[PDB]
């Protein structure tokens, strides 16, 4: 069963040829959050009378935009590459 | 357009029960139109009822057929009080609140053919739909 | 001392006695004046003053909802329309021998005698629908002139009683009812014209209206219902006009009945598809009847 | 360039392919064009 | 017009019943259309009653039935008083909200048959509804 | 560059002085050209392509919504709609001499010399009410031609000073106050129209309206009350429509006074009953008055 | 069994063809017969009810929404509203030699059996906008007769594909882009009459409509901006009225193009400047171009 | 008329490139405005390309140019193939969303200059824009 504190983060610029610079992972607080969602509609027949009919239907009609949020410590270091300073989620 | 070849009955039961049909050229020539009757010598009709569109389902009965006049171009097609007394045990149970005589009976499919072959094509399907059986109490 | 309309009366008097509609539940009335009015502009004088006077009452129009009533009283409104009447039963006669419709006579009153008064009143509308809800019956009236007064008719054993419980509406025809009703909506009308009487001789004194005629009479319904089809190749149902269909209309307590009607039909693809009968009678066709029923 | 169908029926043999129906099957229950005065008359 | 076959019925308790029917052939080739009494010679009637569609439910009733004046279309048929009591005491107790004097009974028919022709008979559905019960206070 | 209206100002120009209504509320403004245009189907060639030419700016209308302010500077608004005046006292005169209305200039201000100028204009309206809120003061202007500028003429002494304070409105007749209001409305006109000018000496120009003569002048208002009665048999207070009342209304800082006046009634049975007069001068009345006060 | 919009189907037919529109969004319909009725007063007998007959199908107006569809198959609107066609390109004729607009045939499709079927059917509107939405594509059409049947045309490899990728507009003269968008907005149409055929060889028949002759062709266009200046003495961006400007406008996917156009301006002091231009061709402009792409 | 002086160029690579122009003079005092053709005598024609407007930024290619014909003001100014590599070896990668074959490559101008009269010389900045390389499969 998947155990949401083993959670890890990958960011991308692409879908493929994944690198250590197109790529990066990110430290996260357990505070995060994500998801999609569902709309969908309902309709039923409004009548009159002594013995109306009664029932009704619905239909699955659309998907709201996916979201997602999590938070991060600010946490500037120096690139042991290059001397420059960075932090690790410049890409954001 | 489309030919409009779905056509649906309703029978009544406990009552013989026949239908006419004929087959006419066109001709819109003039306002009073150019129709004329089509030969139907040496024709044969044939169609059944089943229960459900299925390679075994069950068959009802068999049309009784033949052509009245093979110059006004007229087959008919008939069920006998038997037949149609057959089918009303053996549809469906549901009835409507502001109906309650018409009951769902079947599929049905009309088929014509030449006696003597053309060999290129020997038939045709003229018609189709379903059946519905209206409950009646005389006899 | 105000007014409120939270407490305010009305009374209709004919025939000498006087109706309590005490279930009324809501009316709305104005009142005005007629005023002739000219500049006279003139290269002596480009005047900017106008030149005007008063001469007379307009004709008020008169607004009432009101709820049915046990006792029945309301349906007296169908008299003074100009039905003929047979107990409960009316009836629109083919041809009628008025000219004049059918003058009677209104007070409105309040506290502190603080009251109006109308003198001489005609009915033009009666309009009611039985859309699933407690069927709230419409009317329209003119009234000719208008006074304040001080003082009423008291009126007192002809008060409209307790209001009548819901019930469902059924449409039929020879016994068939039909399926899927969404609605049905009444109107009855009694079109009329004032004869503009106002002459030399009424210089420098108000005018009022004061006779009318009749221009026509009418009698009208619409159905709203859901389409429906028994089979497909049905014709029944179809969309096409049917003619001299004998139409049937009640609720537990009301009954109308078109001997031979005409149907215009029209069809609104909305997200159900809805189907409109507008209805007729034809003119070979019997005197359409009504009939009211007391809950016991 | 262009090209016209239509399906091939039994009763027509063949012919060229034409841009309007040419049979109509009508259907009824009864015939209203013989009356029952008529057709006793011609036994009688 | 409708090509309504229904009518439903209301019989009366204690009281014989009878019902009178004209015929008549109407055509509207020409305006106003014509109406013409049907030459009723020949025709015959019958009907039954019984307490539902179901295909073993009992019968109540059946109709007397005569032709009264073939060349004007009139026939009648009718309910002895006997049968008006074996109604009144089967059908329901359950009253209707419209009119409280009226219970339902069953379902009725009056197929009829026409044998005029070459000693050949045919036969078909002319009217179908369902009957009531009327109480009456007077004994 | 963009513009915004949170920052626009409006400078009125006449008389070779400048007037900066500083203290302005809301402003609205259309600008358009008239165009011939004509699709010439010929049997020879049914063309699809239109042929259509741009001849004349349109009139434009203003409007304008305006705070009373302290200094009443606003006051030139009725002198230039045709009032004479005496010090802070405007007068209608009975009849008048003009045939033009009274000319003016109008610049529209912006940052980065965005700038727009109405060259010819005419007030058509000026209309308020004291209504319970804020007085605001409406403007109806007509202009007959626009430009776009890049500079406008500077005024600064001449500005528009702070808003004057609440007080509610009072209605009299010869010192008689009147009893429960609800509201007094009022308006003053003067209608005009442009006189058509163009001609075939004028093609392949575009084309101005440059000059306009006085229809005429309005003066009117209105009053609602709630209905009031001193005892039942009065008449005072009746609904009849009153003749030569001299009528009088006022804030603390504004009053209108009309020497005599004719009344029309109307009633309306609102939940709580109301009255409406509708006001105006009669034909021998003198000169109403308007005066202005400034808070200390 | 009812019936249901959320799963009703329509497709068109044409040359022995049909397309299913399947990416439909809207749509609205009506259908109507008309009648002739009087009243027939007369002093022998002042009849009360009406003498009336049905005669004719109104003609239905249609109104569809549709989103753009790659696979593009709504090209066949332009197509038969009566664009000439080169591929994806077409072209407004400059003259035309139609009479009669085309013709085309429509099938209404439902559960059941329980279609719909209008006969002959012309289109007259096609107007949509690139307001900053996904551009929706509006239809007006009219159709002479309706009736119900049993049963429609297959079709199933003419199906309108998958929706389009959003992406901005542009705009742009001689490869200038115009600064500062706030929306775009085209019309195009085919105005027509239907020609009256009634006749007394009709009577006791049903009427319907079966001809029509264009009137015209009208293509136009609506482009709203902020208003904006280089430098405050500059002309390239006045209000004043250019013509002969070629003008282009385009998405990713769609492309129109008038060679040669005549715009009117119109100023809106609204909070932030805005400027409406009116676009329209020359008479001497050459065939205005549209195009499509398929997004990959 | 818009008084636009800017144009947008699209040269295509491994391909020499050549653009004509037609000088017209254009009097709206009568109407339709009178168009006439420019006499070219004299005239004179430059323009450069470079990646950018910066005053260090390094030229690209000049044009080839010469006067066609001068009674009827004509010109025409052109870019050798050679010219045409070094734009495309010069230019971005970055494609365009509208139409991704073209990508930017630099700024050009095509300053022309008079010296008829006199002796005496005068220049001014007749056309201006951006200029796009077209990639090409065929080699």
């Amino acid at each position: 069963l998947q155990l949401l504190r083993n959670t890890r983060i990958f960011v991308s610029t692409v879908k493929t040829g994944h690198d250590t610079t197109n790529t990066q992972e990110i430290l996260v607080q357990d505070d995060i959050s994500w998801g999609q969602d569902s709309n969908s509609t309902d309709i039923t027949v409004n009548e009159a009378g002594p013995r109306p009919t009664r029932g009704s239907k619905r239909f699955n009609d659309s998907l709201n935009a996916a979201e997602w949020s999590f938070s991060t410590y600010i946490l500037p270091y120096e690139d042991t590459t290059t001397g420059k300073q960075i932090v690790p989620d410049y890409m954001l | 357009s489309t030919e409009n070849r779905v056509i649906d009955i309703v029978v009544d039961e406990k009552v013989p029960y026949g239908l006419i049909m004929q087959f006419m050229d066109v001709d819109d020539s003039v306002y009073p139109p150019s129709e004329i009757p089509v030969n139907l010598t040496g024709y044969s009709l044939r169609g059944t009822i089943k229960s459900s569109l299925d390679e075994n389902a069950e068959t009802l009965a068999s049309f009784t057929t033949s052509i009245i006049d093979a110059a006004q171009g007229a087959a008919a097609i008939s069920l006998s009080v038997a037949d149609v007394t057959n089918i009303g045990e053996k549809a469906s149970k549901e009835r409507d609140k502001y109906n309650p005589r018409q009951r769902f009976a079947g599929y049905y499919d009309i088929l014509m053919t030449r006696d003597v072959i053309g060999s290129e094509v020997s038939s045709f399907r003229i018609m189709e739909g379903k059946v519905y059986i209206s409950d009646g109490v005389t006899q | 001392y105000y007014s409120l309309m939270r407490e305010s009366k009305v009374i209709v008097e004919y025939d000498g006695r006087a109706f309590h509609f005490d279930a009324l539940s809501n009316y709305d009335v104005q009142t005005s004046y007629e005023e002739f009015k000219t500049l006279r502009r003139t290269i002596h004088r480009r005047t900017n003053y106008a030149d005007s006077v008063i001469n007379a009452q307009t004709p008020s129009s008169i607004s009432l909802a009101i709820n049915f009533s046990n006792t029945l009283t309301e349906a007296n409104f169908f008299e003074w329309l100009g039905f003929d009447r047979k107990g409960n039963t009316f009836l629109l006669p083919l041809y009628s021998n008025n000219i004049e419709p059918i003058m009677f006579n209104i007070y409105i009153v309040n506290k502190d005698n603080n009251c109006v008064y109308f003198e001489n009143c005609y009915v033009s509308t009666v309009d009611f629908s039985l859309d699933k809800n407690i069927p709230i019956l419409n009317v329209g009236i003119e009234s000719g002139k208008f006074s304040e007064v001080s003082t009423y008719r008291e009126a007192a054993s002809i008060i409209q009683g307790e209001a009548m419980s819901y019930s469902p509406v059924i449409v039929s025809t020879n016994g068939n009812i039909l399926p899927g009703l969404i609605s049905a909506s009444l109107s009855f009308q009694q079109q009329c014209s004032w004869r503009e009487d106002k002459s030399v001789f009424d210089i420098n004194k108000i005018y009022n209206n004061k006779r009318a005629y009749v221009n026509e009479m009418n009698a009208s319904a619409t159905i709203s219902l859901y389409y429906l089809k028994r089979f497909a190749g049905d014709m029944v149902y179809n969309i096409e006009p049917e003619t001299d269909v004998p139409l049937n209309i009640r609720n537990n307590n009301i009954s109308i009945d078109f001997p031979l009607a005409r149907i215009s039909k029209r069809l609104n693809f909305s997200d159900v598809y809805k189907v409109e009968w507008d209805i007729i009678p034809t003119a070979s066709s019997d005197p359409v009847r009504i009939d009211f029923f007391g809950e016991i | 360039k262009i090209i016209v169908q239509q399906i091939l029926n039994i009763d027509d043999t063949t012919t060229t392919a034409s841009k309007y129906p040419k049979y109509t099957v009508v259907l009824g229950n009864s015939i209203s064009s013989i009356t029952a005065g008529e057709l006793t008359a011609a036994v009688e």
